[PDB]
RNA sequence: GCGAAGGCCGGGGGCUAGAAGGCGAUCAGACACCACCGUAUUCCCGGCCGUAAACGGUGCCGCCCCGCGGCCGGCGCGCGCGUCCCGCCGGCCGCCCAGGGAAACCGGGAGGCUCCGGGCUCUGGGGGGAGUAUGGCCGCAAGGCUGAAACUUGAAGGCAUU
């Protein structure tokens, strides 16, 4: 089958202009094909979870209709988490439709410390709030002798995040895991949008380094 | 200041605009005819219009630029502005999903968006959202700036407006670069680029 | 300044440093597919011609949602003297 | 009525920065706002401030630069013992490493790390994180 | 109830984009033969191939009475207005607002 | 109005019963 | 084969899978399985598996479509194992829908 | 949940309004519910006008034209079709339907 | 202190409509709807009652709050000049960007709130039992206001989708 570039990013991808997961981040790029998610972590892949497996039924004029709908926390102990859903008939197709869609939208975490540091990032670096259906999460940094002390579900997000210490507290209907894992997400998709006063230096904008602008 | 060119504006009515006025746009309009006509201000469409082509000049591959326009009586202009420059068109309906679904017939993904009418092109302003192309717009008095990086004030109803402002921009991206000198006139002539 | 979170040896760590959105300087995510980058040309003295330096800026896609890039466009081009400052 | 004029300002000056507005006006001064602003200048929160005088109340415009992330105030002020300024710190500010919480104290408005080296407390005037 | 069926239509239209000149307007009979030579195209079966000729007389009837499948045999004529500039330029050849600007058109 | 109609049988049923009362007081 | 595999206790999934591949390899336009029986349940279950397009009725079917029905008599009892594989490319007959226009001249 | 904003009736800064009679239910409805159409029409039928003008011995009489207001109840309406249940987009429109005759 | 209606208690008045009541069709029954007649009432005056899906189902004072429209009042600016243009202030509204919410939807807030703290009052804490029992007060009554428990039960509810 091999890989052929349906996207100009990807064809840049290949062409290697582009190193690293991190720049496409970096210059907000969407990302539509899973293949450059795995190009970036080719050995070994990366893990994925499954969770969750639901079997929802849309009533017809014979009956209801059941399609199994599965979410998935792609996601490997450096910083990048996804988490995405996907529907189908069958559980199989399900599952690999989520752990696409969850490929797709792997997010960088920014991981950081707690008081003390020593050069290893620990912690989320701020307490850190998302908000999915009526499940509000709330990431609070930890010392480092403390683990990932979290609901059973919401603490492989935070491991499948590399943050290895982490204070959570959430509130709202938690057991709808759907929307707990959505907002363990959400909190740690907009960990870099947060600003911290270390940030405060302004630098570059010089479009030269840009991956929008790169044409091979 | 282009003297010449003020004088063909004022014929073509790229100062006159629609009578509602955004408070956005404000700024642009020198004052209004007692009939509740609005004048924007000549000079801010030219140190617009300007402002736009440094910014299209940035773009190194021509097409990677793509103009968009459902509105019949500007589809001409848009046309004669990508033959007589180099970028890409997409003239009348705008089939969705262009942007954002790989499949589409069309699917392209520009550097840069050129929208005729804020309101009648609505719906690929919000498609360049999720896929980050900055837009440019020709607009009227009463234009919502949502999803606009630059907007270009013009008559952007009339076609003799429609037709001259898309010429001015012409121009000018040329004559920042080569083509056409900055000081001797175009051979292309503004009627040409004006639908009927 | 190191602008990155830096450990106690030094070392700035922080991979991904976002862009800071120019008009409200407030960090520009991972998936803000709104957000944008617009660069304008610099003219020669000579006839406006490009010298191939271009002044870049980064927007966000809640700036542009409000509409306030228009106007922030042209107050930020003109201090770097890219626009007509008038 | 108008009653903590402080949480006014800060709403406004919070709400300003939102939408990025560069300059926000408060429409009463007080020593507490004016030294809420000092300390969030000394941390480089707030760009620049300008009172224009009424013979009144005192109006006061702040020039942002757009780093303030949030900035509230704690009503009714709590005393504080020295020894619960790590409590109030946790519950109140983003992280043990940065942000700032302001007290009052007998020896003047200043920040909780600036009290926490004099080893003294006061009552919360507000946080500025 | 004889609606000609997309499937009709389809193979219609293309045939008289490809062919215009080859069919007639009034003529099924010719129509027919084009639509039935093994280069224009291979029509399983009579049916579909006597419907598709008869849809392509009426539009080819539409073609010719009016532009109603593009015509490249018109194309040249809206190629030409597309370079057509005119010699004599309409708009090349309130009152304050030029005034307001510093440099006044019509001045006075 | 089943909520209206069962205040009015518990109005009705409160009469009698204070009524009953009275006849014992 | 499929009844040989499911004899097996080679999985329902991947064996109607391994069958609708071998369609897919040999180019055929189209195969569908449908076991159906005692599928893993006291009651009776239908697990139909489809890759591709299928055309179902019409003349066309009975010269351009390829039936087989075997009866698989796993512990449970007997099942029913279906494949039905449609080629529009067989031999010297065409499906009498589709007019063929290639060129311009 | 509110079905309408305006609650069924053009009731604002009122408090309680003036009561108005189904024409033809004679139901009571807040004046705000009432349908409310104008209707002005010939006094006699339309077809029979042209030769009753002409039978009509006075020079240039017009034929009078009758003007008079019909109010109906919610409930009244519906089942007279004078107005019709619309879908939840179609509610939103107030704009009289075809373009007072 | 005020408080729609119905009710009450003394005085009026009395058309209409009209609980009760009577009839006439209908229906298995109809004693209900539809017709016909008709008392209390409706109306007034002095009291009493103290409740309404009394709703905008959203307490009040305070600030910030994004544009776009209408309407009412007062005022101001400008000009052909007219109940014009543009504001401002207080209202009455519609549409909405943000934001918010479980959504419906709010958006002049139900926003600025898990990054939660302007002030002050009221109420709520699974569904019945039960607004019942009993005790208090208030009322001429009708009843109002306050107000349980024993016990039973695994659901009750909201908003959306099919």
């Amino acid at each position: 089958e091999e890989w052929h570039p349906s996207t100009k990013l990807g064809r840049l991808v290949k062409a290697g202009k582009i190193e690293s997961l991190y720049d496409i981040f970096k210059y907000s790029l969407p990302i539509k094909e899973t293949e450059i998610i795995d190009y970036f972590f080719p050995k070994s892949e990366l893990a994925e979870e499954v969770c969750n497996i639901m079997s929802v039924q849309k009533q017809t004029t014979a009956g209801q209709r059941t399609r199994f709908r599965a979410h998935v926390i792609v996601g490997n102990r450096d910083g990048f988490i996804g988490y995405g859903a996907g529907v189908s008939k069958e559980v199989a197709n399900a599952i690999k439709k989520a752990a696409k869609n969850a490929r797709l939208n792997i997010v960088p975490v920014r991981r950081g410390f707690w008081g003390g540091k020593l050069g290893d990032p620990h912690t989320v670096s701020s307490k850190l709030s998302g908000k999915c259906g009526s499940v509000r999460v709330r990431l609070i940094p930890a010392p480092r002798g403390a683990g990932i002390v979290a609901s059973p579900t919401v603490a492989k997000v935070l491991e499948f995040a590399g943050v290895s210490d982490v204070f959570t507290r959430q509130s709202g209907h938690s057991r709808t895991l759907m929307n707990s894992v959505g907002a363990v997400y959400n909190a740690l998709k907009s960990s870099y949008s947060i600003l911290t006063p270390d940030l405060w230096k302004k630098e570059q904008l010089d479009h030269v380094q840009d991956i929008r602008t790169m044409s091979l | 200041l282009k003297e010449a060119d003020v004088k063909k504006m004022l014929v073509a009515t790229t100062h006159l605009g629609v009578r509602n006025i955004d408070r956005r746009m404000q700024f642009y309009i020198f004052d209004r005819q007692k009939d509740g006509t609005f004048v924007f201000n000549l000079q801010k469409v030219w140190a617009k219009i300007v402002f736009a082509a440094r910014i299209l000049v940035t773009i190194d591959d021509p097409a990677e630029i793509a103009v968009v326009a459902n509105r019949p009586d500007a589809q001409r202009a848009i046309l004669k502005f990508c033959k007589y420059t180099h970028a890409t068109a997409f003239p009348g309906r705008f089939i969705p999903g262009n942007f954002t679904n790989r499949m589409n017939p069309n699917y392209c993904e520009p550097r840069l968006l050129l929208v005729n009418d804020p309101v009648v092109d609505r719906q690929a302003i919000l498609e360049a959202s999720y896929v980050n192309i900055p837009t440019i717009s020709l607009c009227n008095s009463d234009a919502n700036l949502k999803f606009i990086d630059v907007a270009i004030p013009c008559n952007n109803k009339t076609p003799m407006s429609i037709g001259l402002i898309y010429w001015l921009l012409a121009r000018e991206v040329l004559r920042l670069k080569g083509s056409i000198s900055r000081t001797e006139e175009w051979d292309v002539k503004p009627d040409l680029f004006v639908a009927l | 300044d190191d602008i990155g979170m830096k450990n106690s040896s030094g070392v700035v760590v922080d991979a991904y440093i976002p862009r800071k959105c120019s008009a409200t300087n407030r960090l520009i995510g991972p998936k803000d597919h709104a957000a944008v980058q617009l660069s304008v040309a610099r003219v020669n003295d000579k006839g406006k011609m490009i010298e191939n330096n271009y002044v870049t800026f980064a927007f966000c896609g809640a700036i542009r949602s409000r509409g306030g890039v228009d106007s922030a466009f042209m107050l930020l081009a003109q201090e770097h003297g890219l626009m007509e400052r008038l | 009525v108008r009653i903590n004029v402080l949480r006014d300002a800060l709403k406004s000056i919070c709400n300003a920065q939102r939408i990025g507005k560069k300059q926000v006006i408060v429409r009463p001064s007080s020593k507490v706002i004016i030294e809420f602003l000092q300390l969030m200048q000394k941390n480089g929160y707030i760009s620049d401030f300008a009172v224009v005088d009424n013979h009144r109340s005192n109006r006061i415009v702040v020039n942002l630069i757009g780093r303030l992330n949030k900035a509230g105030v704690i009503s009714p002020r709590f005393d504080i013992p020295a020894n619960d300024i790590e409590k109030w710190v946790v519950n109140l500010l983003p992280s043990r490493l940065f942000g700032h919480i302001i007290l009052t104290t007998s020896q003047g408005i200043m920040d909780h790390i600036e009290a926490q080296h004099r080893q003294i407390g006061g009552k919360v005037i507000g946080y500025f994180y | 109830g004889k609606v000609r069926t997309k499937t009709i239509k389809r193979a219609a239209r293309k045939i008289v984009e490809n062919n215009y000149e080859s069919l007639k307007p009034k003529d099924f009979q010719n129509n027919k033969a084009i639509c039935s030579k093994r280069n224009v195209a291979i029509i399983p079966s009579k049916r579909l191939r006597n419907k598709v000729a008869g849809y392509v007389t009426t539009l080819m009837n539409r073609v010719v009475k009016g532009p109603v499948i593009s015509l490249r045999l018109q194309e040249e004529e809206r190629e030409r207005r597309d370079n057509y500039a005119p010699k004599k330029s309409e708009f090349d050849v309130t009152q304050q607002m030029i005034d307001s600007i510093g440099f006044k058109c019509m001045s006075t | 109005m089943r909520a209206k109609w069962a205040k009015k049988r518990m109005r009705k049923l409160k009469r009698k019963r204070r009524h009953m009362k009275a006849r014992s007081k | 084969n499929l009844r040989a595999k499911l004899e097996e206790a080679m999985p329902i999934r991947r064996a109607a899978y391994s069958i609708i591949r071998t369609a897919m390899r040999a180019g055929a336009a189209g195969c569908e399985v449908i076991v159906a029986g005692k599928l893993r349940a006291q009651r009776a279950r239908a697990n139909k598996f489809k890759e591709g397009c299928l055309i179902s009725t019409g003349h066309p079917k009975r010269i351009f479509l390829a039936e087989a029905t075997r009866h698989i008599k796993m512990r449970q009892g007997v099942i029913g194992v279906k494949v039905r594989i449609y080629n529009p490319n067989i031999r010297g007959a065409v499906m009498p829908d589709k007019i063929e226009i290639g060129a311009f001249s | 949940p509110v079905k309408r904003r305006n609650n069924g009736r053009s009731k604002y800064n009122c408090g309680h309004t003036n009561i108005v009679r189904c024409q033809n239910c004679h139901r009571c409805v807040p004046k705000d519910k009432v349908i409310k159409r104008f209707t002005i029409r010939n006094i006699v039928d339309n077809t029979i006008a042209d030769d009753v003008l002409n039978a009509c011995v006075i020079q240039g009489f017009a034929i009078p034209k009758l003007y008079n207001k019909v109010q109906y109840c919610v409930s009244c309406s519906i089942h007279n079709h004078i107005v019709r249940v619309r879908s939840r987009e179609d509610r939103k429109i107030r704009t009289p339907p075809k373009r007072n005759s």
